[PDB]
């Protein structure tokens, strides 16, 4: 079935990826 | 209000736009030239496919008098455009069609995706598969379609997978197709390839257009008799397998809903 | 109206004791009945200022959409608060789109007058809760006594006691006097005390000193007078009414603003009405092709910009009352650095207004002191013996006291009980020599001759402390001219010696040389006497000749004058240094107030009034060509028949003014006189003189401590610690603040070409939406909010100061060059990115570029529920849709990805990214939140529905990369070309 995403995985990827610049600015900022 | 440099003007942006607009075209050339000819990159987003209607309803709905010929000349031109595709006429000669199985048999890969071999051959369909769709007043006739799908292997609920009451069980190769709306105010009647309220396993899978073209898709005539005739009438075809799925908010992946008044 | 009062006043001080008398119906001596009191009292009114009409209220938050930019986003999310009613009426399909718009742009406008309401009323506690003055009680006398009552029951005949210490009620005209001086130093801005007596002095009512003038304060001294003038009726009561009651006028900053909108307005019809045509002539009906072009104005419009600029100068402000400068108005923070001509009062102002030490003649040598507030100077001299002999004199010759209570505040800024010199003589022996009750203790005083009115001179006889020679002392001073014709010797280095015509010579040097620098000067004496002729327990006669008077030993001369300030001088040079006009508006006397402005720089060294020639090569007055006297001088008395034009030729002609003299209305006619030229000036004021002068100029700046109240009303400015060196502070940061703001409404600007064509071709090729409104929406307030209020923190691409100030009339903060920049240029190169992203997420979800022209019908049709790609596969009406709006989110993104690269190209104008480095911390942190928004704003589990926002899959990002670096490097390379040719074609056309 290659009619599939693993949009769920991307999800929950990018998620975990913006929640760190999210935080890296405040290591930046709160400096 | 300036004057003797508005050349300057001109040919910069002239020469500016000018290249702007080269590289822009540049690489859209180039991003067209990483997607097939025979298939699309992406087709995650048609997963489940989607169950339109010839009868072209304004807002899914099919309202008009019996006692006007005109009161539905819209849903006969419609429904005419989308039959006079698959004439007898049109597909005489083998090239490009296959005449086959008269009921319904088995899926026949033509190969693979490539330009390799010829023409992908078409299995044909005739209009006489639809009895009875005039096109009839009293009980219009609305066929159903199947939406394309590169690829896509239709299959059929296992036996043990069923409700009240999609019958028969073609398990073989076919896709059943039921109707409804409680509120039972109808008749209903399916005119098939077989005579079965299904699709034929043996049109697919579809094999893009650029690969067949001229391809044709199967049809389902359904119309009902005994209906009200003062009342809108809220009924809901709807498709069953494995690989048909449905969403809350697209009112028609594998389904339809349709809201007929027969009035006069 | 208040022409009436920029005329100078009359009087009738030239009317005989008797006269005054029988016009007011008043007794002399007994002063008038209570009857009559009480009487004349409901006649006119009380005596005080009418309620200043400063009552606001809460509708004063309309006043902050009185701006022009306010109207637009008023204007416009009205007009977008519309478009929903006119489809609505037909089918209910963009309820988010037009009708939330509407709503988001409201609530902006409500927000951003937040930040505008909430700082004219922080800014006001913060200065309500100062020194609030308290009126005291009057000493009158009726019926032939004398009371005490309410400053507002003075009335207009009565009589009226004044002392040393308190103020004056109301104006009088004075019929007794003793010993009697006063402080005008809210009318002349003249501090040195000004005597006063019953006798008429000049015809000016300003000059006589039979006239005693409310708002003053009598130094010392006593008198009695008649109040001829109440309430507003007085001489600088009127002046308060034409000061807070002048007009306001409009800011530089606020020019700016309103002509930028112009230019916004004048596009955003242009193709709003270009692109209605262009669609009709595209077979729309009447009922579309209007319906676009109500359109393109949301697209045309910053809806974040107003938000942007506030916060802005918000926060320089801020900056500014970190350094001490506090400000009342928004707009004023910007004002400082427009400036071209700065006028300054002089007395409270550029000085202290408080008599000090200046200079010291002893030794045969001139001495000076150390005049600032904070003692930064150096000390002169304390080794020679002479000194400490000058020193005693100064300390024991002197009654002024110390207040009690005082030993906290500084020695310089405690409070002294006593007259202006020798306030100044305390203070000065107080500092560098200890305390001086420990001279008056350790030397007891027996006799003194106080300062007498024929003597010119005041001597005091002393126990000496010494057990050794413990001899009677006797020390006197006095005029430099009385005290040398009483003397016969000389402490020099110690030792006495004879009275030479040498030093007879060396001293009418000094004399002269101190005097001709505008300053007070006073000789000191001493003598040893002979304790023959006068025994342990010989007792004195001050009122009779019982020792000797004549053949003194002279001491030294000492000198005394109104300082200027700490800084005050280096700082008036600074501004000068950067091409700002310097200009000294004082009332006072042309001697002193020339004096000062030599001493700050305001007439530098070399330079010559047309007076200065004419003492030089000795001639007459005219015949000096104007011309060779670069500056000049002017004493009000000479302004009083001048026409404009000529006050006009007076400015245009003179680098180095200076207006004497002045008449606070005068101020007035000299700042608007300076505006006729086209310049931006700022006036700086302490004495209520000074309002109209201050009220009037572009950005009025006042005197925190030491200024008045109505000065401090009708000013834009408060200076808390009055350092004038913050106002370089203020204009380097109003220049700096100027040109980031440049790069920010550029940054913003930018994002708007890449919003619009979207829209525009949609209509043109007929494709599907590119780009969706929740979309913008997620820009102009969700990504580019943050990088725009990050440039408020760039630094200078050079040093500011040393540029001239900005013609206002020429460089616009939005022209028309920056305009060619964003939208002609580099937005358009952002316009690309995102189409480049649109026709990826199309073509790899089967439907390729070519195809794609004339969709938009049947792809919108709702109904089609199996339109086909370019490889013949069928889509439903919302399976397609989910790509319309995923191919919305990556537009988004993308977008983001071209703001990366705005944002550093806008950080600098003509530096190169490589020399500008990336010292700004804050720009930086916003690309990391601007892009984790982005990425939120997809990736969320909910969005997809809440913003119609869906995910965006790894080879999506990529898409917009080559272009963005594109970006980036063309605007450097551009850069480098205007460094290389600072001509230019490249520069007078690009360079913003
Ligand atoms: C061709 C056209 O396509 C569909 O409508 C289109 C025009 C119009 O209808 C609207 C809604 O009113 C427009 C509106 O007008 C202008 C916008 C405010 C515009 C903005 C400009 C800006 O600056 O920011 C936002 C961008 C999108 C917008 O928010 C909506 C989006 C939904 C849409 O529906 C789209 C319908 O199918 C319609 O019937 C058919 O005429
Ligand atoms: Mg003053």
């Amino acid at each position: 079935d290659p009619f599939y995403y693993d949009y769920e995985t991307v999800r929950n990827g990018g998620l975990i990826f913006a929640a760190l610049a999210f935080i890296v600015g405040l290591i930046i900022i709160l400096s | 209000r300036t004057g003797g440099s508005w050349f300057k003007i001109l040919l910069f942006y002239v020469i500016f736009y000018g290249c702007l607009a080269g590289i822009f075209i540049g690489t859209i050339q180039v991003m067209l030239l990483t997607i097939s000819e025979f298939k699309p990159t992406y087709q995650d987003r048609v997963a489940p496919p989607g169950l339109t209607q010839i009868p072209q309803s304004q807002k899914t709905e099919i309202s008009f008098r019996p006692n006007d010929p005109q009161s539905y000349e819209s849903y006969v031109v419609s429904i005419v455009r989308f039959l006079e595709k698959y004439k007898d006429l049109a597909q005489k000669d083998d090239m490009i069609f296959e005449d086959c199985g008269n009921v319904p048999s088995e899926l026949k890969e033509r190969g693979e995706y490539n330009n390799e071999r010829g023409e992908r051959k078409v299995c044909r369909f005739r209009l006489e598969w639809l009895g009875n769709c005039g096109y009839k007043d009293g009980k219009p006739c609305v066929i159903i379609k199947l939406n394309r799908v590169l690829g896509f292997k239709p299959k059929p609920p296992k036996n043990e997978s069923l409700e009240t009451y999609p019958v028969m069980k073609y398990n073989p190769y076919v896709l059943p197709v039921h109707c409804t709306g409680k509120e039972k105010v109808g008749t209903m009647e399916y005119f098939g390839l077989g005579g079965y309220p299904g699709f034929p396993l043996q049109y697919y899978p579809y094999y893009g257009k650029l690969l067949q073209p001229k391809y044709l898709q199967p049809l389902m005539a359904v119309q009902f008799t005994n209906l009200t005739m003062d009342t809108e009438i809220r009924i809901e075809c709807k498709a069953y397998g494995e690989n048909i799925g449905y969403s809350e908010k697209d009112r028609f992946q594998g389904r339809f809903d349709v809201k007929i008044e027969v009035k006069s | 109206m208040d022409e009436l009062k920029k005329e100078v006043s009359m009087d009738d001080h030239k009317l005989s004791l008797d006269e005054l008398h029988r016009k007011y119906g008043t007794d002399l001596s007994r002063g008038l009945t209570p009857a009559r009191a009480a009487e004349i009292l409901a006649r006119d009114g009380p005596n005080a200022l009418t309620p200043p009409p400063t009552t606001p209220e809460w509708v004063k938050f309309c006043r902050q959409l009185f701006g022009g930019f306010s109207m637009l986003l008023w204007i416009g999310a009205i007009l977008c608060f519309l478009a929903y009613g006119i489809q609505a009426a037909t089918e209910e399909e963009p309820q988010n789109d037009n009708l939330y718009l509407g709503v988001v742009l409201s609530a902006v406008v409500i927000i951003t007058g937040c930040f505008s309401y909430y700082q004219e009323a922080k800014s006001s506690k913060i200065m309500e809760s100062f020194k609030n003055m308290v009126p005291q009680q009057a000493l009158v006398i009726r019926n032939g006594e004398k009371m005490s009552i309410n400053a507002e029951e003075v009335v207009v005949g009565d009589l009226v006691e004044v002392k040393g210490g308190d103020r004056i009620p109301a104006d009088l005209r004075i019929i007794s006097a003793n010993g009697c001086k006063v402080d005008n130093s809210s009318l002349t801005g003249e501090s040195e005390p000004q005597t006063r007596s019953p006798d008429f002095t000049n015809e000016n009512p300003l000059e006589t000193r039979n006239i005693a003038f409310f708002s003053t304060n009598c130094v010392e001294g006593t008198a009695r007078g008649i109040v001829v003038y109440t309430g507003d009726r007085t001489v600088m009561g009127r002046i308060a009414t034409l000061a807070s009651g002048l007009e306001g006028g409009q800011t530089p900053i606020a020019a700016e603003i309103e002509h930028f909108i112009h230019i916004i307005t004048g596009v955003a019809v242009f193709l709003g009405v270009s692109f209605f045509i262009l669609s009709l002539i595209l077979e729309y009906t009447w009922l579309e092709a209007v319906i676009f072009l109500i359109g393109i104005i949301v697209a045309n419009v910053p809806e974040g910009l107003l938000a942007t600029v506030t916060v802005c100068l918000t926060l320089t402000a801020k900056r500014m009352a970190r350094k001490n400068c506090l400000v009342k108005n928004l707009e004023a923070v910007e004002t400082l650095g427009s400036t071209s001509t700065i006028c300054s009062d002089k007395t409270g102002t550029l000085t202290q207004n408080r008599m000090t030490v200046a200079h010291m003649w002893s030794d045969n040598q001139i001495h000076e002191a150390d005049t600032t507030e904070n003692q930064s100077g150096v000390s002169f001299d304390k080794t020679s013996a002479t000194w400490l002999a000058l020193s005693r004199i100064a300390g024991l010759c002197n009654r002024a006291v110390f207040q009690a209570n005082q030993e906290n505040l500084p020695i310089l800024k405690r409070a002294v009980a006593g007259d202006a010199s020798e306030s100044a003589l305390l203070k000065c022996i107080e500092l560098c020599c200890g305390s001086v009750k420990e001279m008056r203790e350790r030397y007891t005083k027996i006799v003194e001759i106080p300062f007498n009115s024929t003597n010119k001179y005041q001597l005091s006889i002393h126990k000496n402390p010494n057990t050794a020679e413990p001899r009677h002392l006797l020390v006197m001073k006095g005029a430099p001219e009385r005290i040398l014709d009483r003397c016969s010797s000389i402490l020099i280095h110690g030792k006495e010696q004879p009275l030479d015509e040498e030093l007879k010579d060396a001293f009418q040097n000094a004399y002269l040389e101190l005097g001709g620098l505008g300053e007070r000067v006073l000789g000191f004496c001493h003598l040893f006497l002979p304790d023959e002729q006068f025994p342990e327990g010989f007792q004195f006669d001050t009122d009779d000749v019982n020792f000797p008077l004549d053949n003194l030993c002279f001491v030294g001369l000492i000198s005394m004058i109104d300082p200027p300030r700490a800084a005050v001088p280096d700082a008036v040079g600074k501004c000068r240094s950067a091409g700002i006009k310097v200009i000294m508006v004082t009332g006072d006397h042309p001697i002193t107030a020339k004096a000062i402005a030599k001493g700050v720089g305001i007439i530098s060294e070399g330079n010559e009034t047309v007076e200065d020639i004419a003492a030089r090569l000795n001639i007459p007055v005219s015949q000096v060509n104007p011309r060779d006297a670069k500056a000049c001088v002017v004493h009000g008395s000479d302004l009083k028949d001048m026409t404009s034009e000529q006050l006009d030729d007076i400015l245009k002609y003179h680098t180095e003014i200076v207006f004497a003299r002045t008449s606070p209305q005068q101020k007035l006619i000299i700042v608007e006189g300076c505006q006729r030229q086209g310049a931006i000036v700022a006036v700086t004021g302490d004495g209520v003189n000074d309002s109209p002068a201050s009220k009037k100029a572009d950005i009025g700046v006042a005197m925190g401590i030491a200024g008045s109240d109505v000065s401090k009303q009708a000013a834009d400015m408060i200076l808390l610690d009055d350092n004038f060196a913050s106002i370089v502070t203020g204009v380097e940061e109003g220049r700096l603040i100027f040109d980031n703001l440049k790069k920010s409404i550029a940054y913003t600007l930018t994002s708007n070409i890449p919003e619009i064509t979207p829209f525009l071709i949609f209509i043109i090729a007929n494709i599907p939406l590119p780009l969706g409104t929740v979309t913008i929406l997620c820009i102009d307030l969700g990504t580019d909010m943050v990088p725009a209020i990050s440039l408020a923190y760039e630094q200078a691409e050079s040093d500011i100061m040393k540029r001239q100030p900005r013609n206002p009339k020429t460089d616009k903060l939005v022209n028309e060059q920056l305009i060619s920049m964003a939208y002609g240029q580099i937005g358009m190169i952002q316009a690309l990115g995102g189409f480049f992203t649109y026709f990826v997420i199309l073509a790899e979800n089967g439907f390729l570029p070519i195809h794609l022209l004339g969709l938009r019908v049947n792809w919108d049709d709702r109904w089609i529920n199996d339109v086909e790609d370019s490889y013949g596969q069928q889509w439903t009406y919302e399976q397609r849709k989910i790509v319309e709006f995923t191919c919305h989110t990556p537009f988004f993104v993308t977008i983001v990805v071209v703001q990366w690269a705005d944002l550093v190209i806008c950080k600098t104008r003509r530096n190169s990214v490589f020399q500008q480095g990336m010292k700004n911390k804050i720009l930086i942190f916003g690309l990391f939140e601007e892009t984790a928004l982005a990425a939120f704003l997809s990736y969320c589990p909910g969005m997809g529905v809440a913003l119609r926002m869906y995910p965006l899959k790894p080879t999506w990002w990529f898409c917009a990369f080559p272009y963005s670096l594109l970006i980036f490097v063309y605007d450097e390379v551009r850069k480098l070309i205007i460094r290389r040719r600072p001509g230019g074609w490249v520069e007078k056309e690009t360079y913003y």
